[PDB]
RNA sequence: GGUUGCGGCCAUAUCUACCAGAAAGCACCGUUUCCCGUCCGAUCAACUGUAGUUAAGCUGGUAAGAGCCUGACCGAGUAGUGUAGUGGGUGACCAUACGCGAAACUCAGGUGCUGCAAUCU
């Protein structure tokens, strides 16, 4: 749906298996967050 | 099996624009009459390219050529008045009609005020029969259903680029000596740009006969890689 | 030498649209605080984003009002991922660039960065996912005459490990 | 010898990797006051040909490069198939004789001509 943007950069669910488009942060089935996308606390 | 249904293609480069009209065969299309851009220079305005006033210009100076060619130039001189209303050319009783064509656009976007449309627009003014509408005109008014034509008009005289640089000048130093950089070499001041399109259009209804710089002073040196054996 | 900085010019990395967006978890008022806040960190007014589908797992329904996402270019573009990178102490370790050129992470809050926290606003934080590019780059994106960009004209994650680290002299690649 | 823009006959008419490209022309390329358009001048629409660039696009050549078509004693009259006899086999089937007959593979060739209009040599 985008042109700039190619299926390389979707990500993938560790969580749900779904194939997430690189926006939101959540997962595309599970609505999870992705894996250390924000950083890590101290 | 052989009545030319003649067509005007437009093209727009990024650098010049090409008009041609044509009625193809069976051995390839045979272009009659064709236009560029750059032979602008040698009738009036030097500067200033693929301005839609510069699409006028070249469909005007296609017109005339193709009645040159076809010799109904005489007769048919078109909207000699440079006024923003559609003109539809009506057919001289007891002589020969109107050289009916379409309008080849190609792959470019039917939005109104693209340059094709002008280059259309003009090539109506010079009397070339094509059917269009003026709803794809500079001018017209999508939330109206109407052309107020005057700004279609100024656009079509250029001042639409003369109030550019004005308002370029002055709101800024730089960007109007950077935008309007070879406009500002050779004087072409804000002013007159509308009497310079006028004198050029007046220039290329008067002299229409295309012509070629003769150069035969070619070898035949290969500058280009063939095959290796 | 001469193959040093001289396609530099014609093929020096550079930044393409950044995306900013957030997730919200209902709708109304906190999405329209939302979007008041993205309206004003960014700019340019906001786009609403609905539910692919009703996934129900912390509640949701499928096309209802869910997140906020805009596209930001130019130079506020870099301002912004300037000061993403500065909330992150330019620190973008291991997982951030892709393999196709593409970096980013999440913010946590958007009180830290950027307006100051109120107590009838959010502190929702929000997300960077920037597409980098070179120039020429828009070629297959036109409306005539479509082709391929080519492979070696493309961005590498080495390339853009090294971009990163050119351009905001960060720090990657951490022990874990 | 090159480029542009329209073309025609139409998969021998694809991709990938190097090397080149005099000159012009294309092409990226710079800017959004106005015509137009979006969340975003990214696309589309305007403005200049300046600031730059052959890095991509495009073109040519080179691959014992892969892919695709064409044929071939290329298997090969082969794997086998069906039938017949006065060989049998308890039969099934196997030979005899006849009448059809693949496929993968391999090898050879090619990975297209040309018009119109304009412009650089
Ligand atoms: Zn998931």
């Amino acid at each position: 749906e985008d042109p700039e943007i190619s299926l390389a950069d979707y990500w993938k669910c560790t969580s749900c298996n779904e194939m997430n488009p690189p926006l939101p942060s959540h997962c595309n089935r599970c609505w999870a967050l992705r894996e250390n996308w924000l950083p890590e606390d101290k | 099996y052989n009545t030319p249904k003649y067509r005007m293609i437009v093209r727009v480069t990024n650098r010049d624009i090409i008009c041609q009209i044509a009625y193809a065969r069976i051995e390839g299309d045979m272009i009659v009459c064709a236009a560029y851009a750059h032979e602008l220079p040698k009738y009036g305005v030097k500067v200033g390219l693929t301005n839609y006033a510069a699409a006028y210009c070249t469909g005007l100076l296609l017109a005339r050529r193709l009645l040159n060619r076809f010799g109904m130039d005489k007769i048919y001189e078109g909207q000699v008045e440079v006024t923003g209303d559609e003109y539809n050319v009506e057919s001289i009783d007891g002589q020969p009609g109107a050289f009916t064509c379409y309008l080849d656009a190609g792959l470019a976007r039917t939005t109104t005020g693209n340059k094709v449309f002008g280059a259309l627009k003009g090539a109506v003014d010079g009397g070339l029969s094509i059917p269009h509408s003026t709803k794809r005109f500079p001018g017209y008014d999508s939330e109206s259903k109407e052309f107020n034509a005057e700004v279609h008009r100024k656009h079509i005289m250029g001042q639409n680029v003369a109030d550019y640089m004005r308002y370029l000048m002055e709101e800024d130093e730089d960007a109007y000596k950077k935008q309007f950089s070879q406009y500002i070499k050779n004087s072409v001041t804000p002013d007159m740009m509308e009497e310079m399109y006028k004198k050029a259009h007046a220039a290329i209804r008067e002299n229409p006969v295309y012509e070629k710089k003769p150069k035969k002073e070619v070898k035949k040196k290969r500058w280009n890689r063939p095959k290796m054996s | 030498q001469d193959q040093g900085e001289k396609e530099n010019p014609m093929r020096e990395l550079r930044i393409r649209k950044l995306c900013l967006n957030i997730c919200v978890g209902e709708s109304g008022d906190r999405l329209t605080r939302a979007a008041k806040v993205l309206e004003q960190l960014t700019g340019q007014t906001p786009v609403f984003s609905k539910a692919r589908y009703t996934v129900r797992s912390f509640g949701i329904r499928r096309n209802e009002k869910i997140a906020v996402h805009c596209t930001v270019r130019g130079a506020k573009a870099e301002e912004i991922l300037e000061k993403g990178l500065k909330v992150r102490e330019y620190e973008l370790r291991k997982n951030n660039f892709s393999d196709t050129g593409n970096f980013g992470f999440g913010i946590q809050e958007h009180i830290d960065l950027g307006i100051k926290y109120d107590p009838s606003i959010g502190i929702y934080g929000l997300d960077f996912y920037v597409v980098l590019g070179r120039p020429g780059f828009s070629i297959a994106d036109k409306k005539r005459r479509t082709g391929c960009i080519g492979a070696k004209h493309r961005i590498s994650k080495e390339e853009a490990m090294r971009w990163f680290q050119q351009k905001y002299d960060g720090i990657i690649l951490p022990g874990k």
